[PDB]
């Protein structure tokens, strides 16, 4: 317990730092905030195109022309203008879908890694997903994802089976190992050897049809005691 | 599965005017339309690349098969890299780049071109290689940390009780499901051989964007209300006063057109993205680990999962 | 608009996507920064821009053997952020 939580102080320690020398790691708000001020600012600045026209500030057009050239003027003008409206806001529909896609995922990562613990792989980090948190960012959500990876792995000789009285064993939930001289049997994802005992194993059929079986021996708990 | 598209580029003045410069004259007091219409087909560009880095880029090293290609009687003969050929490709992958396939120069001579990719298919197939000998050396132990070492019929024995089935049920039929397996890799090659619509995505894919493109080219041939289709012809035969009129309605019409032609494009790649993240998923869940999910990595109980390259796609056997 | 870089000076190299110059092709391949294209990429280091053939990843084997196995002895916890 203490080395876990020790490891996980050391953590949530570290990610502030990361968070605050990396100046690229909020890069997708920004990019949102930016695109929004680059679409409002160009629909700003195409304002003082001429479009074809004498001049792009309507009142000197109606102060010097008669009204038949005026009016090819000012059409000329407004037909530019909401050409630029109508691209604005197909832009518009278009990063809205992207948002909504984007926002749909948020949605379905706070339902199913925070409130849940998930099996999918690479869905709630990288690794084997324990549990994750939420905050709040301006424009989105930032999860924070905590994740058990193995580590100081070590080599061993396995066997499919252990024959023993012609019978076949097979692990219940775990898988035999050898270091050399013995045998155990060991969960997967952590070195804890124990005893081949009759707990721990089940019988099925005999051992002439598994290939690579292996001789050994198999303690049986309840004799000792009704041999003493 | 489709993951990328193909990357273009528009040249404005080439398009619009073409050899005619005081064409260029009155398209600089038009606004800023081609700073606008390079930004988006440059972002399109710079997303492609990023899809195939999402797809593909997953492991961070370079795995190797062993020498000695034993696996318990399971052969990966037609999924494993050949050392023969130069490209360096599996059998089945030499198929799907066999089966999907002057318009260029046309195209370019207006101001329309291609930009390559970054990763090469040489690059792609190495990935691919690198999935293949983790999951086949390691499992699914390579995508949440080190890559552990075990037997191949240990790994389906982990896969079997995954779905319900005890161990012994595969310790006691190792041959006949290595010739079931051997028997379907087999078929997978032949009917991949045999029918040529099975690779009717990318093909569509493909066909949408060179109709686009050929479309674009043959909008220069309308005269949207003008005298003539030619800029030369119109400013040889007017005064000033009159030809402005002419040009601006075939400027205006082509700036349309071009227009038409992004929003399009912007279009299918958000298709083409939603299509690249699905394809990441799959290589996620389907081939780093084993899904309980119901029909998402094939119809049945999940098993495994081997990915291929194609031409802008992936392929994924279960 | 009257800038050319001649020659000799800043090199030139072919590569699949068009004509570099000024950069160096250099034979090592490094995880790069500036893509340019055919796997080609630059970067900037010796001093000078330097080209080169991007690198995926360091080679790695995998000792597989008829009956040999790896188990973990330890375990490490892991923050990590999504935006
Ligand atoms: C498990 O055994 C394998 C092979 O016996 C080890 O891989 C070797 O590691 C040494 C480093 O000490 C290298 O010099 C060899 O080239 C490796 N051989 C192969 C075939 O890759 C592996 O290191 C062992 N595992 C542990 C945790 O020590
Ligand atoms: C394999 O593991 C067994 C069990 O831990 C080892 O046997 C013990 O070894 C220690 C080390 O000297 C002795 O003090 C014990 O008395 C041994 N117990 C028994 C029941 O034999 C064995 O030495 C290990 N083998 C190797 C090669 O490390
Ligand atoms: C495991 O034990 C069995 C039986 O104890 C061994 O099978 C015997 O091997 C001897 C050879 O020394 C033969 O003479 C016998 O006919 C075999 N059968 C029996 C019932 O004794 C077997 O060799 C041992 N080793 C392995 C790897 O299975
Ligand atoms: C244990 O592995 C070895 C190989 O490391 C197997 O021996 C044969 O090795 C050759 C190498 O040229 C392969 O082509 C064969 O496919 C391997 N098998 C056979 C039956 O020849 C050996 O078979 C493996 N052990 C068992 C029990 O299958
Ligand atoms: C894996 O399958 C390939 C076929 O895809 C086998 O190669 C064939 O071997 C037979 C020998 O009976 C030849 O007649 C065929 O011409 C071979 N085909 C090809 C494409 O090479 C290969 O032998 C199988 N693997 C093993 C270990 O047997
Ligand atoms: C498992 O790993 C932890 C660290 O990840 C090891 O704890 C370290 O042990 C060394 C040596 O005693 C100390 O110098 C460090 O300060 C420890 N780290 C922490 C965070 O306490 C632990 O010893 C490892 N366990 C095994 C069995 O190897």
């Amino acid at each position: 317990q203490k080395l876990i939580a020790n490891q996980f102080n050391s953590a949530i320690g570290k990610i502030q730092d990361s968070l605050s020398s990396t100046p690229s790691a909020l890069g997708k708000l920004q990019d949102v905030v930016n695109h929004n001020a680059q679409a409002l600012n160009t629909l700003v600045k195409q304002l003082s195109s001429k479009f074809g026209a004498i001049s792009s500030v309507l009142n000197d057009i109606f102060s010097r022309l008669d009204p038949p050239e005026a009016e090819v003027q000012i059409d000329r003008l407004i037909t530019g203008r909401l050409q630029s409206l109508q691209t604005y806001v197909t832009q518009q529909l278009i990063r809205a879908a992207e948002i909504r896609a984007s926002a749909n995922l948020a949605a379905t990562k706070m339902s199913e890694c925070v409130l849940g613990q998930s099996k999918r792989v690479d869905f709630c980090g990288k690794g084997y997903h324990l549990m994750s948190f939420p905050q709040s960012a301006p424009h989105g959500v930032v999860f924070l994802h905590v994740t058990y990876v193995p580590a100081q792995e070590k080599n061993f000789t396995t066997a499919p089976a252990i024959c023993h009285d012609g019978k076949a064993h097979f692990p219940r939930e775990g898988v035999f190992v050898s270091n050399g001289t013995h045998w155990f049997v060991t969960q997967r994802n952590f070195y804890e050897p124990q005893i081949i005992t009759t707990d721990n194993t089940f019988v099925s059929g005999n051992c002439d049809v598994v290939i690579g079986i292996v001789n050994n021996t198999v303690y049986d708990p309840l004799q000792p005691e009704l041999d003493s | 599965l489709p993951v990328s598209m193909t990357k273009t580029s528009v040249d404005c003045t080439m398009y619009i005017c073409g050899d005619s410069t005081e064409c260029s004259n009155l398209l600089l007091q038009y606004g800023s339309f081609c700073t606008q219409l390079k930004r988006a087909l440059t972002g399109i560009a710079v997303e492609q690349d990023k899809n195939t880095q999402e797809v593909f880029a997953q492991v961070k090293q370079i795995y190797k098969t062993p020498p000695i290609k034993y696996f318990g009687g399971f052969n990966f003969s037609q999924i494993l890299p050949d050392p023969s050929k130069p490209s360096k490709r599996s059998p089945i992958e030499d198929l799907l780049f066999n089966k999907v396939t002057d318009l260029i120069c046309a195209q370019k001579f207006k101001g329309l071109t291609v930009l390559p990719p970054l990763l090469t298919d040489e690059m792609i197939a190495q990935y691919t290689s690198a999935l293949l000998a983790g999951t086949i050396t390691s499992g699914w132990t390579f995508g949440a940390g080190p890559a552990l070492q075990i037997p191949f019929p240990m790994q389906m024995a982990y896969r079997f009780n995954g779905i319900g089935v005890t161990q012994n049920v595969l310790y006691e039929n190792q041959k006949l499901i290595a010739n079931q397996f051997n028997s379907a890799i087999g078929k997978i090659q032949d009917s991949l051989s045999s029918t040529p619509s099975a690779l009717g995505k990318l093909q569509d894919v493909v066909n949408h964007n060179a109709q686009a493109l050929n479309t674009l080219v043959k909008q220069l041939s309308s005269k949207f209300g003008a005298i003539s289709s030619v800029l030369n012809d119109i400013f040889s035969r007017l005064d000033p006063p009159e030809a402005e009129v002419q040009i601006d309605r075939l400027i205006t019409g082509r700036l349309q057109s071009l227009q038409t032609y992004v929003t399009q494009q912007l279009i299918r790649a958000a298709e083409i993205r939603a299509s690249a993240n699905l394809a990441a998923t799959k290589m996620s869940e389907c081939v780093l680990g084993q899904s309980k999910r119901v029909d998402f990595c094939g119809k049945g109980y999940h098993l495994m999962s081997f990915p291929q390259s194609a031409p802008h796609g992936v392929v994924f056997l279960h | 608009p009257t800038w050319r870089v001649y020659s000799t000076g800043s090199n030139v190299f072919q590569t699949r996507a068009g004509c570099l110059i000024g950069a160096e092709y250099v034979n090592n391949s490094y995880e790069c920064d500036i893509p340019i294209g055919a796997g080609i990429c630059a970067s900037y280091q010796t001093q000078s821009i330097i080209a080169y053939t991007m690198s995926l990843g360091a080679e790695n084997s995998v000792a597989y053997s008829n009956n040999s196995i790896a188990i973990p002895t330890n375990f490490t916890i892991s923050v990590t952020t999504e935006i």
